[PDB]
């Protein structure tokens, strides 16, 4: 009788399911859908509330239809017996993705193209729908067009297409798309030029991969050259420098070298001189920003083979790490203390390991980092509302002091009324999780002072994949301070959470929230294993026989190709693989924000969330289909 | 030029369904757009089967190179299994030895508020019929005649079966010189069934004289199995409303009836020599 | 931006922008600006004020200013309308709507064919230039014969009259076309004579030649005509489907841009805003593209098509 609520997602996709949660704080409760003026009705569902239940609906229902060809919304209404409550929505098209695998990388006229189309939902499971293809020449107007679907198939479309004799070279795309959602679309490259396969290759590597201006010895690079069979090459090779600049590249002709490779191994040296010399800059601070490659070529000694091989991208720097703030809240908490997270990665962007970090202002507020490059410290408040800086630095040892990375960030406060002022952060060593594990959610709460024995529990909320997974709810007894939560890691969390709790106290209305950013390690659910069955006696004869097992879940279907190692040798780009896949299903989130917003509407509205309320006390709405920036 | 095969009648605001060219001694074909076919030395056939919602209005074929013989006095397209107004039928045309090319294009309307009415029934209806060919008579007995350049057929003596174009034709009865045209009524597919009747009023001065039917069909072979369009009961003064009732061997998918007035008719009229067993 | 609320006339002043900015944003989605946070607020304003509508009706099945003002032809058939486009979108009582149309039929029907309205217009702020009352009677003609026509598609059956009184009409005004002077009520009694196809050859051409320039219809005073004149040619041509006329018409709607809104606009933008949603809907950005291209070579049997 006293309020009703509704939570629901803020973007709803057709052709799926949703879900809501209700909550009345032995009642019939009605849900229904309506269109934007009133195209008749489209869903509607009953339940009824259980006092032994809690009071929670976690009512599910599927979201249908052809009319929906700019953008739209949609009606939810809902009936709690007596009272009424409503909002607006937005409804998209994106439906699924789709990936393109190619069998070769680099083609000639005159030969064939065969590729396969995979199609996956939001989930990442088989469907079935209609989707279109085209191919399209350098210049961009298509050659040929087609549609197909991909019924009755659990999801695998294999192709084919056949160059001509007379065609032009360089870069053609495949783009594919879905019938319904034309606004979409993915794509692959590949490359067609004549050429004849290499026989060996050749590697080129550096010591160091930055470069510090203040060394004497230069930079110092190693040539390794191998047959691809396994033995060792000799011969001779060139080797020559250049500059990179944003969309330039100078030449410098005197560094260039010629040394002899005995058993597959070549060292080259640059030195200071040349380097200043080859530029009219004599002031060495200047060259900060500007990029370094090394090109080499080899030959053989009875004059048969020519490769080349390029690395290109050392960068100029002075110092050699480097410091972030990408996963860092950026509104503090009044009183109770804050918790960052820092984010330390080489120069080139590899994440570092065991390297210290700390605050300048403080002392012995230091801690260390673990694979991912990821430190955890915390900081005490004022408590004044005035809006303070802080700043990070980085305390390594054996290394003078002129040679530390550092910056600094700013934070606001946080817009309570009656200052209750409640929070939520857990305080556990951020590790690496692993799936099968199990978490300690530790609520580190701080309520009013005065009364704090008037509250009975709190409510919790998982977000993954743009989607509820689960709905909680824990209580507490009068005069704690501390809970925990033993929440336990499936497989399903993967690659990443959101977690959001929230409390309801008597003033007046009093509505309290918080939320957290929590990563999981990354790893394809299932499993599939290639290996050799055969005895592995020696090695293999041309034209013998073998026999290959492979291991994987009941019920699959396994799709194989085999390449020859002598093609990657000349183009090498564009492939696919696992972490490509978590890329493209993570980088089309809904919340972009960490968390922590600037008030109980901000928090909730910045993790596409949305909360209605019987007293009017609502959120504001979005109607934009992308975060800003 | 090319020789050319219709079924049904085109209209100026079509859009095509699809539209495709085929070479006539590969084997098998090309699988053009996911459809079947089946070529052999005296047969081309083909499986269509729309995925919108619409119903097909017309079908054309061309073929190369020209052949001396003419293309009206027998049968070379028709469709197995569907039709005109129904969403899919199964093509079949019978070659020569000297073609070695076919063009092919079908038309289609809107499935929901399509209606073929507006076409066959023409711009003159008391002078010329669907075919195009306008009518004439006797001068002495005043009764018309039989059309005698188009493909026609018999069953037992004293019948007739016309057909042109995929339309066929049956005349009931002898028509007169002042007759007058009342109205036209036209039989969709969803209201088709083994046998069915359709009524008909007979009120004062709307007395029928003529009744003529216009329909499509199926043919399992080439020779075709005419329906029974017989005259329930008897159609007389006293019985206002009269009944016609069709008993078919193959399911139609499509009907037509132009019903003609006059008030001088006593409800006989037959040849003398058409009267006796 | 005006908020739809007071008596009847200021609740459909307030009422009208809203279903002009209902298919506007049917075709843009722009409801943000309608309000700065405002359009779910928006939508209960209107919401009320239809309510408040519906309260201030009458025995007479008939809605008026208040409930106790004498019922008039115009607005309540002005309703209708409105409501008939709002049948399928807001709460409408189809049988009150059917009830009230058939009590207008068999109440004000003059046997002289010319359909007068009882409340006289006092204020000029909704009616436009035309307060003066010397050939109102033909407009107002033409707007029952529109009510008819409207109702034609609600209630065909329960009134079998409607193509006796439709072609009495018709026949009087055949001849009383060429007995106008005033432009925008020629276009706007045009465009109602050819929605049911009664508007070719001379009676086009004169037509055409009442607009000033050939290309203006502009009227003494009431500068407000110009994005509204040719407008209503516009929905005549969208009758005839003629794209001619229509590129000028919409270069003089362009050499104006007046704001609006409350003086005279009552239906002059709603239906200069449904002639741009027709026009938009059947005429797209691009124009109309089909082509069939058929070569000939010398050593082949067939052509390439
Ligand atoms: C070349 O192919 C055509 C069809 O593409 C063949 O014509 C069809 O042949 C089939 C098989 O004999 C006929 O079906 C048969 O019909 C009887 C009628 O009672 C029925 O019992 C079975 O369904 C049986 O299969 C079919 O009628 C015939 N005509 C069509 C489909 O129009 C043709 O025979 C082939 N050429 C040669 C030399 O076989
Ligand atoms: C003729 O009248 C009889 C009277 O019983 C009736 O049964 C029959 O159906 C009528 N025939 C027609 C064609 O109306």
């Amino acid at each position: 009788s006293p309020m009703y609520s509704i939570i629901t997602p803020n973007i709803l996709r057709l052709e799926s399911e949703e879900t809501m949660v209700l909550e009345a704080h032995d009642v019939p409760v009605t849900v229904t859908v309506h269109d934007f003026g009133k195209k008749l009705v489209l869903s509607s569902e009953k339940t009824v509330l259980t006092p032994a239940t809690n009071h929670m609906g976690n009512v599910t229902f599927t979201i249908p239809n052809r009319e929906f060809k700019r953008n739209k919304f949609v009606t939810v209404q809902a009936t709690f017996g007596t009272q009424v409550v409503e909002k607006v929505v937005l409804v998209s098209l994106q439906s699924g993705y789709l990936f393109i695998q190619t069998d070769k990388t680099i083609y000639t006229p005159g030969s064939t193209v065969l590729y396969r189309i995979f199609t996956v939902n939001h989930k990442l499971l088989p469907v079935g729908r209609t989707v279109m293809v085209n191919i399209e020449n350098p210049e961009g107007i298509p050659v040929k067009q087609d549609s197909l679907s991909s019924q009755n198939q659990l999801g695998v479309l294999p192709l084919s297409w056949d160059i001509p004799e007379l065609v032009n070279m360089g870069q053609w795309k495949i783009r594919a798309y879905y019938e319904n959602s034309p606004q979409q679309v993915f794509s692959t490259e590949f490359e067609v030029k004549e050429y004849v396969l290499p026989s060996f290759e050749v590697i080129v590597e550096p010591t160091e991969k930055f470069y510090y201006i203040y060394n004497e010895k230069g930079l110092e690079v190693t040539i390794t050259a191998r047959f691809l069979y396994g033995k060792k090459v000799e011969g001779t090779a060139f080797v020559i420098f250049g500059i990179q600049d944003g969309e330039q590249r100078i030449s410098l002709p005197e560094s260039l070298k010629r040394i002899p490779i005995e058993d597959g191994s070549g060292e080259v040296v640059l030195s200071r001189k040349v380097l200043l010399d080859g530029v009219q800059n004599p002031r060495a601070e200047d060259l900060v920003g500007k990029s370094l490659y090394v090109s080499a070529t080899v030959i053989l000694h009875s004059g048969s083979d020519m490769v080349q091989a390029e690395r290109s991208g050392i960068p100029i720097v002075t110092s050699p790490y480097q410091i972030h703030f990408t996963k860092t809240p950026k509104y503090f908490k009044p009183g109770m203390p804050f918790d960052l997270m820092v984010f330390v990665t080489n120069p080139d962007g590899s994440p570092a390991y065991r390297v210290p970090v700390a605050v300048q202002g403080e002392d012995t507020v230091q801690s260390l980092t673990q694979g991912d490059g990821v430190a955890k410290l915390s900081i005490n408040t004022h408590p004044s509302q005035k809006p303070l800086s802080i700043t990070v630095r980085t305390k390594k040892q054996e290394l003078s002091e002129a040679e530390q990375a550092t910056r600094t960030m700013q934070a606001l406060p946080y817009s309570t009324v009656g200052n209750s002022n409640n929070y939520l952060h857990l305080s556990v060593l951020r590790t690496e999780l692993r799936p099968g594990e199990t978490l300690n959610v530790n609520f580190l709460l701080r309520m009013d002072r005065a009364h704090e024995a008037k509250i009975r529990y709190y409510t919790y909320l998982i977000m993954n994949k743009g989607r509820l997974l689960k709905a909680g709810r824990q209580v507490r007894e009068p005069g704690q301070d501390l809970v925990v939560l033993p929440l336990s890691i499936t497989t399903d969390f993967i690659p990443s959470f959101r977690l959001v709790a929230y409390y309801t106290l008597i003033g007046q209305r009093e509505v309290v929230a918080d939320s957290v950013w929590v990563d999981v390690k990354d790893s394809c659910v299932g499993s599939l294993v290639v290996k050799s069955g055969q005895s592995e006696d020696r090695q293999p004869v041309p034209g013998q026989q073998m026999t290959l097992k492979i291991e994987g879940d009941h019920g699959a279907r396994v799709v194989l190709v085999a390449v020859d190692k002598g093609v990657f040798v000349l183009n090498k780009k564009n492939k696919l693989t696992q972490s490509k896949i978590w890329d493209v299903v993570e980088k089309a989130d809904i919340g972009c924000t960490p968390g922590s917003g600037k008030d109980y509407a901000g928090v909730f509205s910045d993790a596409g969330l949305t909360f209605t309320s019987s007293s009017g006390q609502q959120t504001a709405q979005r109607a934009e289909l992308q975060c800003p920036q | 030029d090319g020789d050319e095969y219709f079924i049904g009648k085109y209209k100026e605001k079509d859009e095509t369904l699809f539209f495709a060219s085929y070479g006539l001694k590969r084997d098998p074909c090309q699988i053009v757009l996911g459809y079947k076919c089946s070529n052999n030395q005296t047969h081309f056939v083909l499986n269509f089967k729309t995925n919108k919602k619409s119903c097909i209005s017309a079908i054309k074929l061309t073929s190369y190179p020209k052949i001396n013989q003419n293309s009206d006095l027998t049968r070379n397209l028709y469709c197995q299994t569907g039709g005109i107004g129904t969403d899919n039928c199964k093509l079949v045309f019978k070659k020569r030895k000297r073609q070695i090319a076919a063009n092919i294009e079908i038309y289609g309307i809107p499935a929901k508020k399509c209606s073929f009415k507006d076409r066959y029934i023409g711009a003159d209806p008391l002078h010329v019929d669907s075919y195009g060919l306008s009518y004439q008579f006797d001068q002495e007995h005043g009764w018309n005649l039989e059309r005698n350049n188009i493909f026609k057929d018999t069953r037992f003596s004293t019948e007739v079966f016309y057909h042109k174009n995929g339309l066929f034709n049956t005349q009931i009865t002898y028509l007169a010189e002042e007759d007058s045209f009342s109205e036209a009524r036209e039989i969709t597919a969803k209201d088709i069934k083994k046998k069915f009747s359709i009524i008909l009023p007979n009120e004062e001065y709307k007395r029928i004289s003529f009744l003529d039917v216009y329909w499509f069909q199926e043919t399992m072979r080439k020779k075709p199995k005419y329906p029974y369009i017989h005259y329930n009961g008897e159609c007389s003064n006293e019985n206002k409303t009269c009944e016609l009732v069709f008993d078919t061997d193959e399911l139609m998918t499509y009907a037509l009836v132009k019903v003609f007035t006059n008030p001088e008719s006593d409800g006989s009229r037959l040849k003398e020599e058409d009267l006796g067993r | 931006i005006v908020t739809p609320s007071g008596c009847g006339e200021q609740n459909m002043i307030g009422m009208t922008p809203t279903v002009i900015a209902v298919h506007y944003l049917d075709e843009t989605e722009q409801w943000e600006k309608f309000g700065l946070e405002k359009r779910q607020g928006a939508l209960e304003l209107i919401k009320k004020g239809y309510t408040q509508q519906l309260a201030f009706r009458q025995p007479s099945s008939a809605f008026a200013a208040f409930v106790k003002r004498a019922p008039s032809t115009w607005l309540t058939a002005y309703v209708v309308k409105v409501f008939s486009l709002a049948v399928n979108l807001i709460a409408i009582d189809s049988q009150v709507l059917c009830g009230a149309v058939k009590w207008l039929i068999l109440e004000k029907q003059k046997p002289d064919g010319v359909f007068q309205e009882d409340a006289p217009v006092i204020h000029q702020e909704m009616i436009g230039g035309l307060r003066n009352n010397n050939e109102k009677d033909m407009a107002l003609t033409a707007f029952v014969l529109i009510s008819l026509q409207e109702a034609k598609d609600i209630c065909e059956e329960q009134v079998n009259s409607l193509p006796g009184s439709i072609t009495k009409a018709g026949d009087f005004l055949e001849a009383n076309y060429m007995n106008l002077q005033r432009s925008y009520t020629v276009a706007i009694a045009g465009y109602a004579l050819a929605q049911m196809g009664r508007l070719k050859g001379p009676l086009l051409n004169k037509f055409l030649t009442t607009a000033k320039d050939k290309n203006r219809w502009e009227d003494p005073g009431k500068q407000l005509y110009n994005v509204e004149a040719t407008s209503y040619a516009l929905l005549a041509l969208l009758q005839l489907k003629d794209f001619d006329f229509v590129p000028p018409v919409v270069r003089w709607l362009n050499e104006q841009r007046y704001y609006g809104g409350g003086y005279g606009s009552t239906q002059a933008t709603f239906m200069v805003f449904q002639a741009l949603a027709q026009y938009q809907k059947d005429a797209p950005d691009h124009q109309e593209l089909n082509l069939d291209v058929s070569l000939q070579l010398p050593s082949r049997s067939s052509k390439i098509t």
